[PDB]
């Protein structure tokens, strides 16, 4: 059991045990780059899947007209130097050195052994590699960033309808258009008047006897591939006709067959009934006697052409008339080629587009493919067959993963596993001839949106792509150089080039879509932004190109990915959030855990399936009833076999669900009383509960789930204690604990310096921090929790805080959601949170003069410079208040002809004339609070100030007086060991002695590993970091603002319910009970009915039996009770009425009242998402802590004094904040900067923001008998130069005099029209 | 008239050099070109290789927006020099 | 699959010269 | 214009005009050496791409820049850059004296004014401070006046006040689909940072109070502020523009406090007295000796407005409730008693309204309005109508029909497995009989959700209506609809799937009961559906209206 366990123990209301317990959740994250950074050094050949595949690559070149290779070994990967609180500190990135071996083979390219020379040694670092922390994240330029997963289409074929009203036709092939791995994609659409027209990406339509022409093939014999079904034959009676019954099923014949050794198969003018096809399978007869003139709407095949006279008698795509065959009987032909095509039939479509700008031949299609690819240019015979050879050959950029080939076989039917990678002239015949089949109506359209055709790609093999084309550029340099030079002059050194691989490397994870900012202003905000899969990005749909095919939950994705997490707005569907089992696969595809059950006993191990692996055997769910034997007790159950939720027998089952769980994500599990909830009101208590700051007290939630541990362990967050021992020293800076014997090394046993982190800035501006929950002498285990984190509470993840809630309209404040707290929830400092704001100061290099950090500051007095340092930089801790100087900074300006109305001023008040203006830094208004630390930042080169001085020399002593601490515990914790050696109780001898040396040598060893990072640590601050050209220093600072709760603020609880707080009412004005208890927070009734959330209401019924039972404790504990009438009745609370709990376990006098003071303010419930409480179960707490049975009491009135003629619903209901408070919302502004060309207001002067016009309240005042309003907002109030300085002058004087004016949005578009040669004046 | 200011002959000529110097000690020092590395390189002063390598200013379009959706471009986010409210 | 079978054939190539007689050159470490 | 580091910025325009110049030049020289007629074309079409590429870009020419790959935006291209070829009159402009800040909602408020923070008010009305103070005499100039306004002096929040005492501000929300979108107000200084509105305007400006945002205006010329007292008060547009009905109603939170005032008990405390006039009504009530709805007799003194011009008095001893006699001391003395003799709830009302402002007038129908929310807040705090698990009355009879109807599902199986019926014919037969089955279940509940009161007086048994709280948020309509409350109660049917067809297992299991996991699944289908058509209808009715404006404008 662990340490944390004892302390707090929550009663479970799961009713089935879970057999599998929820996995690593960052598992995607951190098993992506394990296999990309190959961080693990082994003894054997490993394979490295990865970046180390692509690195082989490389190597093996292949020069024309030369002979030129390289051998690579593998690479080195290098220690960083910054460590991981240093790069955030100061500006720089976490990165590592990564040095390969590179060896050059020259040849002489001759075929022989002979005159072959080779050269082996290390090239140089070829970049830096990333190396994130163990988190899931890695800090770029001193930010934390993380990269979201992508999801984009499977390779292969996909056939599509595309059913739009823009066709105007019911049946319409879409585009057959194929999507590689890598390269360009071909958009084959199929006409609508049954032709076949290919296209590209980025090329117009091309037809497809031009593309069936380049392959090598002949357009006749193609075209009558597919056709030219029947031949016909000229023996007998100068004809005869293939019989097959399929033809002529359901067509009238009027033809009469008389063969058949005078047996008649149909008669001139009868139709052809079900009757007439018995007769004609009974005998198996194929000839029959067709008549010269039935012959005259049939076409022909192909070119018939006579052996005889040597021209072709008839061409192809012609019909057989009377004069014709006049031609064909006296040339002898032997066999006659008609194209059998029929309505009932399917029908080619490839005689129809072979007549397109007469591609006859492959001359033809050669000098028309070229003009798509280069425009423009001449055609030549050379260009344009690599050209359009460079897909079907001579693929550079067309490679194919090794399941793109048995996916794209599989629709089509091939008995073949793997193939080659580019396509060949025998592997595109076969999407040619499924097109045309799909036309008819035989088979089935693909399917897209299924989870069976996307795959989700990861972070190691998205930096893959984008290492291997910054890496297959440094190649083609050193190649070429290679051969141009000398073999014996040039180094490997010099012929390597290590800037397109770091380049290539930094902008790209900086410019990506995919690499956005990691949001830490919530610490189950942090796990939901890594376990994401997004859709769009570098090669993904746009939110217009998706449509709506995408934006529709499928039965595929269940246990993959939540239906019931997605943020909405404006892309609502594209993204989604990952399940909780879900695990990725080896080819990438999501893959969730089953329990297979047989019809004998129900198995322990676990299977994972696949997505398409899912539609051959049937799957049923967790919910389901058990005898204690191992076998399905119920009569029905509910699986699903076709991806349709239906109900099946008991008795056929094979698939079962390990936990009800796996559905939904991990910003959805959390919250309580899911099943009660609509789904409207969970995907926005998804995104609610996402946004929550952390507050000043950590509150645990009284109505919990039990995954809230799983969130805040597996999190960076906490301090997470690596091995087990006892706790030396407790310490709020950092702590301290010993090793245990067992597990432990040789030498240096006991080393573990934690060292917790202070109050820094996040992304999102919020305060966050770690404070020490342990106490000195604790035998704590590995995998315990030593400090929680921001919103944390004991290692449980408490974002809010609760407190009482009643269920009634409060005199209208509470009118929609509007929220009335009260005078308790202020004074207490419940919502008061803790902001972290940074303001940075640059130096700018001007020619007029160069910026430095100054002390005295032209036109200011001693108020302004009494918080000011003789430097120029504010003191740390100096309260500061709206407008004051923090950083002084002066810069020197010249010719400043000043006015002779600002001259006789200067000489009045005795002001010097300075000619430095004064642009130092200040805070804006309504920010207020107390600078917590200045951070400074120089350049080499350049002069320092005192203020740097007293940061450096603080660094060095807390450098040195923590290694000198530390290196007491290791020093006291050898001689501990070395004193254990009294069993000769002196007051054998060659064993003492060499110990005592060792353990003297090991205090000497473990100097030196001081002294040289000591001075490793002191070259760090005399050095100056790397910056931008143009900035002589950077000072920025931090502060650190307290914004306490008030009337504007938006609060929310986990069920999806927003609510902007009204007023704060006092304590007398709140409702009260017959107790003397008054409410905090009134929420309005009127959405129970409406919103279809009716976890509200089990929770607040919970929250109130939670409290009822800890104030029981806490009057039994301060009553001075033995021990046996507390264990007595925890025991009626854990095993009452169901639940897994152990008890017995516990100390005698120690455990039991270390639980019960931490249960006297509450004893907290764990509620599953689907397996929680009934009814019966929540009804039964009300009874033990004596509430009512029903959960309703009336509450007396706190202004009138009388008592309400209803029964009112309280209890506890936890609520949160929003980060959407009025500080960052509330401005106005009346004067300010105007832009240049066009004279309209905006920012920059940091004071306020004007909003915008638009055209919809243009109509608006339209619509009303307005004249002088729309036409001052629009002339007067904006675009203009005399208009708005004379009004201003009006307002003052007291009269508006309402000038006229003119727009200046009007006079520049007269000065844009005149100078485009149009003329344009004004008549009047 | 490639650049959008007009530079003299007696002054054009020396910001050849500079940038012909400038690509060799690229790639032969393998990182970035710094302002006092040239000076040490070529035997110029530090406050002579600052203002010719600052002359070329490079300037760039204004109407063109930066992101990926083109909502404003730079023409609405300047201001003023002198007094304007 | 292709280019590691070059540099495989010329790693089986360059092993051949060890019998017959040949020495790779060693260079020291870089800048 | 410079920037940071001595870096200017030149625009693209400018580009197209040197590279003309540059070639103009040329040509002048060129032709001044007798140079051949083979040099002279080549000179010529240089020109007349030049100009081409000045006037517009991007079509055949596509002039791209250095160091970059965009095209270069010409005169003619940077009108249609313009917004999307548009002007910047009818695009978004920015004004000034403007503001945004959350909004609050306050019941203390009338109708014709607003609230207003205490910082957004000294920046709005800036200029019009320096202005008094001049003419006051504490300002001498107007430098000495800015500095006043700034240090937050105890004389300056005198002044302001006087110029916020009539000066009609302008509110509105961000989707503006109406003309009652954008609507006048008095402006009342109080202290926070968010707008204190009125509870009854927000069924006009379609928000709720869960984190929007309303920009102000403030009109400077009093011409302005003419035509927004007279036109653009909240108290002149109290009738929609679309029909007759008011859009001025009580809203959910109003009509539940007047819903229970005006109700009918069988048994009551004090049920059977007599009163003398409206004042008696008042002082038995709140005294704790007569309930709130209680079968009594009144006689009142009520007044018609028959006759134009004359108001005529008569005495009616009617027997009515007690919170019957209540509502009518709002009511004014131009409506007779029968129209508050009625259960008050949402459709009931919106027509006395209607009446009331049709037969009476303007002036007394704002006052009547604003008593009539003042006696609708200060009811519903008396009455603590709360909805919990009991109010959720499950039919016993529920379970009867769901096992009924299983075992009918189950028939229709047996019969497929040998193939007597096709697959087309059992489909429509199955999911018909569940439409058939919802029926029965709404049928039974509503039976007994009316019927769930038992009381007596002096008898055995007597029914009457419920007081349940479920049952008087739905009756009343202040939210959802009878819809809804089978979602709850009974099952919520046959959960269509979002490709078009019905899907044919339903969900059984209510709100209450909890629902399964499979049968949560199936209703993420239509609950995600209907979302992605609420982001698009904002798309589809917006340019349905940007149409109908242009064709309509003159
Ligand atoms: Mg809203």
């Amino acid at each position: 059991y662990s340490y944390t366990e004892k302390k707090r123990i929550r009663k479970d209301f799961s009713k089935l045990p879970d057999v599998m317990d929820v996995p690593y959740l960052l598992a995607i994250q951190l098993d992506s780059y394990r296999e990309f950074l190959q961080a693990g050094a082994t003894k054997e050949q490993f394979r490295d899947v990865g970046l180390h595949a692509a690195f082989k690559s490389v190597f093996p070149i292949i020069s024309y007209s030369g002979n030129a290779a390289l051998e690579y070994v593998g690479y080195r990967l290098g220690e960083p130097a910054f460590d991981v609180k240093e790069c955030v500190l100061r500006g720089v990135t976490f990165a590592v050195p990564l040095r390969v071996k590179v060896r050059l083979i020259i040849f002489d390219r001759e075929s022989s052994n002979k005159a072959i020379k080779d050269i082996k040694e290390q090239e140089v670092y070829m970049g830096e590699i990333p190396l994130m922390t163990e988190n899931g994240t890695f800090i770029i330029n001193g930010t934390e960033r993380v990269i979201v997963s992508q999801l984009h289409r499977s390779p292969g074929v996909f056939f599509d309808h595309d059913r739009g009203k823009t066709h105007s036709s019911g049946k319409l092939l879409y585009s057959a258009r194929i999507i590689p791995y890598r390269g360009s994609w071909l958009d084959f659409e199929f006409d609508p008047k049954d032709c076949v027209f290919v296209r590209i990406d980025r090329r117009r339509k091309l037809p497809a006897s031009v593309l069936l022409r380049a392959l090598g093939y002949s357009t006749e014999e193609i075209l009558n591939a597919f056709y030219a079904t029947n031949v016909f034959h000229i023996k007998g009676e100068t004809l005869n006709l293939e019989l097959v019954p399929q033809r002529l099923r359901g067509e009238v014949a009027s033809i009469d067959i008389k063969d058949g050794s005078g047996k008649v198969i149909v008669e001139q003018g009868r139709r052809i009934t079900a009757r007439h096809i018995n007769q004609l399978e009974k005998a198996g007869v194929s000839q029959l006697e067709v008549p010269f003139d039935y012959l005259i709407g049939r076409t022909i095949a192909k070119a018939i052409v006579h052996p005889a006279t040597g021209e072709i008698i008839a061409e192809c795509n012609t019909e057989l008339t009377l004069d014709l065959l006049a031609k064909v009987a006296k040339a002898q032909v032997v066999r006659i080629e008609t194209l059998y095509t029929n309505d009932i039939d399917c029908g080619p479509f490839i005689s129809d587009t072979l007549k397109i700008d007469n591609t006859s031949n492959q001359l033809e299609a050669l000098v028309e493919i070229y003009r798509m690819m280069r425009p423009g240019e001449p055609p030549t015979k050379e260009a344009a067959e690599t050209l359009f050879g460079n897909l079907f050959f001579s693929a550079e950029r067309y490679d194919l993963s090794a399941v793109g080939r048995m996916k794209f076989n599989r629709r089509i039917g091939r008995t073949e596993i793997e193939g080659p990678g580019v396509l060949s002239k025998e592997d595109i015949i076969d999407v040619l001839k499924t097109l045309v089949d799909i036309r008819n109506g035989k088979g089935i359209v693909d399917d897209i949106d299924h989870l069976g055709n996307r795959r989700v790609r990861c972070v190691g093999e998205m930096a893959e792509n984008q290492f291997r084309v910054g890496l297959v550029r440094v190649e083609r340099a050193v190649k070429e150089r290679l051969s141009m030079a000398e073999s014996e002059g040039l180094m490997p050194q010099d012929l390597i080039n290590a800037k397109p691989v770091a380049a290539a490397i930094k902008e790209f994870f900086g410019s990506s879509q995919l690499s956005q900012f990691m949001d830490q202003n919530n610490p189950l905000s942090e796990i939901t932004h890594k376990r994401r899969v997004s859709a769009l990005g570098p090669g993904g749909l746009t939110r217009e190109r998706a449509g709506f095919e995408v934006r529709d939950v499928h039965p595929t994705h269940y246990g993959r990915v939540c239906p019931i997490e997605t943020p909405e707005g404006p892309n609502i569907g594209l993204i989604n959030s990952l399940a909780t089992y879900a695990r990725t696969n080896k080819y990438g595809f999501l893959e969730s855990p089953y329990r297979v059950v047989k019809d004998s006993l129900v198995t322990d191990e676990i299977v994972f399936l696949s997505a398409i692996e899912e539609a051959d055997h049937v799957i049923a769910q967790a919910s389901a009833t058990l005898n204690e034997k191992g076998q399905l007790v119920d009569e029905l159950v509910a699986v699903r076999h076709l991806n349709e939720f239906t109900v099946k027998a008991p008795e056929d089952v094979t698939l079962m669900d390990v936990s009800p769980k796996q559905v939904v994500s991990v910003a959805a599990s959390l919250i309580p009383f899911l099943e009660h909830d609509d789904a409207n009101r969970a995907l926005m208590g998804s995104n609610m509960q996402r946004q929550a700051v952390p507050t000043l007290r950590a509150d645990k939630p009284l109505v919990g789930t039990g995954m809230e541990r799983n969130v805040a362990r597996d999190s960076g967050v906490c301090v997470v204690a690596r091995r087990g021992g006892v706790i030396d020293s407790v310490d709020a800076s950092r702590v301290v604990v010993r090793v245990a014997d067992d597990e432990v090394e040789t030498g240096e046993a006991g080393v573990d310096i934690y060292n917790l982190t202070k109050y820094t800035r996040s992304n999102q501006n919020t305060c966050i921090n770690q404070r020490p929950l342990v106490s000195k002498g604790d035998v704590v285990a590995r995998g315990d929790i030593l400090a929680d984190g921001p919103s944390t509470d004991m290692g449980e993840l408490a974002l809010g805080q609760n407190m009482r809630v009643a269920f009634m309209p409060w005199n209208g404040f509470n009118f929609e959601d509007s929220i009335c707290l009260s005078e308790r929830v202020v004074q207490e400092d419940r919502f008061t949170t803790i902001h972290i704001q940074e303001l940075t100061c640059v130096a700018r290099d001007t020619k007029l003069g160069p910026e430095e950090i100054t002390a005295d500051i032209p036109n200011v007095g001693e108020a302004a410079l009494n918080k000011l340092d003789e430097a120029g930089i504010v003191y740390v801790g100096a309260e500061v208040q709206a407008g004051d100087i923090l950083v002084g900074k002066v810069t020197p300006k010249g010719e400043t002809q000043l006015t002779p109305e600002e001259k006789l001023l200067r000489a009045i008040f005795g002001e010097k004339a300075s000619d430095v203006k004064d642009t130092s830094l200040r805070v804006p208004t309504g920010t207020k609070g107390t600078v917590i630390d200045v951070q400074v930042f120089t350049r080499d080169g350049v002069e320092r100030d005192s203020r740097a001085l007293s940061i450096e020399k603080m660094q060095l002593d807390q450098i040195r007086k923590d290694l000198n601490e530390e290196f007491r515990i290791v020093e006291g914790a050898t001689f501990e060991r070395l004193r254990a050696a009294l069993v000769g109780a002196k007051a054998a001898d060659d064993a003492l002695n060499e110990q005592l040396e060792k353990a003297q040598a090991y205090i000497s060893d473990r100097r030196q590993l001081l002294d040289d990072k000591f001075e490793d640590k002191k070259r760090k601050l005399q050095q100056g970091d790397d910056l931008a050209p143009g900035v002589l220093k950077i000072v920025k600072v931090y502060l650190a603002i307290k914004r306490r709760i008030q009337p504007g603020d938006k609060m929310a609880g986990r069920h999806g319910n927003k609510g902007v707080v009204s007023v704060i009412m006092p304590v007398e004005d709140m409702p009260h009970d017959a107790n003397g208890t008054p409410v905090d927070i009134v929420l309005n009734p009127l959405g129970v009915p409406s919103r279809m959330n009716v976890g509200q209401i089990l929770e607040t019924h919970l929250g109130l039996a939670a409290k009822g039972l800890g104030e029981k404790i806490n009057r039994m504990l301060e009553e001075q009770r033995k021990v046996a009438e507390l264990r007595k009745f925890l025991h009626e609370i854990y095993n009452e009425i169901g639940g897994r709990e152990e008890n017995l376990d516990e100390l005698g006098d120690n455990e039991i009242l270390a639980l019960a003071k931490n249960l006297r303010g509450g004893v907290p419930m764990a509620t599953p998402v689907f397996d929680g409480a009934k009814e019966r179960e929540i009804k039964a707490m009300l009874k033990l802590a004596d509430l009512p049975e029903s959960g309703q009491m009336r509450l007396f009135d706190g202004r009138t004094g009388n008592q309400f003629e209803r029964p009112t619903t309280v209890g506890y209901m936890y609520m949160l904040k929003l980060n959407h408070l009025v500080d960052d919302k509330m401005h106005a502004r009346s004067t300010g900067s105007y832009s240049l060309v066009t004279q309209q207001p905006l920012g920059g002067k940091a004071q306020f923001g004007g909003q915008r016009f638009g055209e919809m309240e243009v109509w608006a005042l339209e619509a009303y008998g307005a004249a002088y309003t729309l036409q001052e907002m629009l002339t007067v109030k904006s675009d203009d130069v005399n208009g708005r300085t004379k009004m201003y002058k009006n307002i003052v004087d007291g009269d508006h005099r309402m000038e006229a004016g003119m727009p200046e949005s009007f006079n520049v578009l007269i000065k844009e029209i005149r100078s485009l040669g149009i003329d344009i004046e004004l008549e009047t | 008239q490639t650049r959008t200011i007009r530079l003299p002959i007696h002054v054009v000529k020396e910001l050849n050099v500079y940038l012909r110097a400038a690509r060799e000690l690229t790639h032969k020092l393998d990182h970035e070109p710094s302002p006092e590395e040239i000076a040490n390189l070529l035997e110029k002063p530090v406050a002579e290789v600052k203002r010719m390598l600052g002359l070329n200013e490079r300037v760039t379009s204004v109407d063109v927006s930066l992101g990926p959706d083109s909502d404003k471009t730079l023409l609405d986010t300047l201001t003023d020099d002198r007094p304007t409210d | 699959e292709a280019k590691q079978k070059e540099r495989d054939a010329l790693a089986k190539a360059m092993e051949e010269f060890l019998s017959r007689g040949g020495k790779v050159q060693e260079i020291e470490p870089n800048v | 214009v410079p920037l940071d580091g001595g870096r200017f910025a030149t625009s693209d325009l400018n580009d197209l005009y040197r590279r003309v110049i540059n070639r103009n030049n040329r040509l002048k020289r060129l032709l001044d050496l007798a140079a051949p007629d083979i040099i002279v074309r080549n000179e010529k079409r240089m020109l007349q791409e030049a100009v081409d590429a000045l006037l517009d870009n991007g079509r055949r020419g596509r002039a791209i820049t250095g160091s970059n790959k965009r095209p270069l935006k010409s005169l003619a291209d940077m009108i249609k850059g313009k917004q999307g070829r548009f002007r910047q009159n009818l695009l978004g402009k920015r004004v000034d004296y403007s503001g945004r800040s959350v909004i609050t909602v306050g019941p203390t408020l009338r109708l014709h004014q607003c609230g207003l923070p205490k910082k957004m008010a000294l920046e709005l009305f800036k200029p019009f401070i320096f202005g008094k103070l001049e003419g006051r005499g504490m300002a001498t100039t107007i430098k000495a006046a800015k500095k006043m306004v700034e240090r937050e002096l105890p004389e300056v929040w005198d002044v302001l006040a006087e110029v916020i005492r009539e000066h009609p501000v302008l509110l509105n929300r961000a989707p503006t689909l109406h003309r009652l979108g954008i609507q006048a107000f008095e402006p009342v200084l109080i202290e926070g940072k968010a707008i204190q509105l009125h509870p009854l305007v927000c069924a006009a400006y379609n928000a709720d109070f869960d984190g929007d945002q309303m920009a102000v205006h403030v009109p400077l010329t009093l011409e302005a502020q003419l035509e927004a007292r007279a036109l653009m008060m909240s108290t002149n547009n109290i009738l929609s523009p679309a029909n007759g009905e008011p859009i001025i109603v009580p809203s959910q939170d109003v009509v539940m406090g007047l819903y229970y005032m005006t109700r009918e008990a069988i048994n009551a405390k004090g049920e059977g007295m007599a009163f003398a006039d409206l004042q008696e009504v008042d002082r038995a009530y709140r005294s704790g000796q007569a309930s709130l709805h209680a079968r009594v007799k009144v006689r009142i003194n009520e007044k018609i407005k028959g006759e134009d011009g004359q108001l005529t008095a008569n005495t009616r001893i009617v027997d009515t409730t007690v919170g019957r006699a209540l509502l009518f001391q709002v009511v004014p003395a131009g409506l007779p008693f029968d129209v508050v003799n009625q259960s008050m709830k949402k459709k009931a009302i919106s027509k006395l309204i209607n009446h009331c402002y049709r037969v009476v007038g303007l002036k007394d129908t704002v006052i009547f309005a604003d008593q009539l929310m003042y006696t609708g807040f200060a009811y519903s705090t008396i009455s603590g109508v709360s909805i919990g698990v009991n109010d959720f009355v499950i039919p016993d009879e529920k379970a009867r029909i769901i096992n009924a109807a299983t075992d009918e599902v189950k028939e229709i199986e047996s019969q497929y497995a040998s193939g007597l019926v096709t697959q087309g014919e059992k489909y429509n037969k199955v999911i018909d009989l569940w439409s058939k089955a919802n029926d029965e279940v709404s049928k039974a509940m509503m039976a007994n959700l009316s019927k769930e009161k038992v009381v007596d007086r002096e008898g055995k048994e007597v029914d009457q209506e419920s007081f349940n709280s479920m049952y008087m948020m739905a009756d009343s309509g202040a939210r959802g609809s009878a819809a809804q409350i089978r979602q709850l109660a009974g099952m919520r049917g046959l959960m269509a799937k979002p490709d078009g067809s019905i899907i044919e297992t339903p969900i059984t299991a209510n709100f209450r009961e909890g629902l399964n996991v499979l049968q949560y699944f199936i209703s993420t289908h239509g609950a995600r559906k209907g979302l992605a058509d609420t982001a698009l209808k904002t798309a589809n009715s917006g340019y349905l209206t940007r149409r109908l404006v242009d064709v309509a404008q003159d």
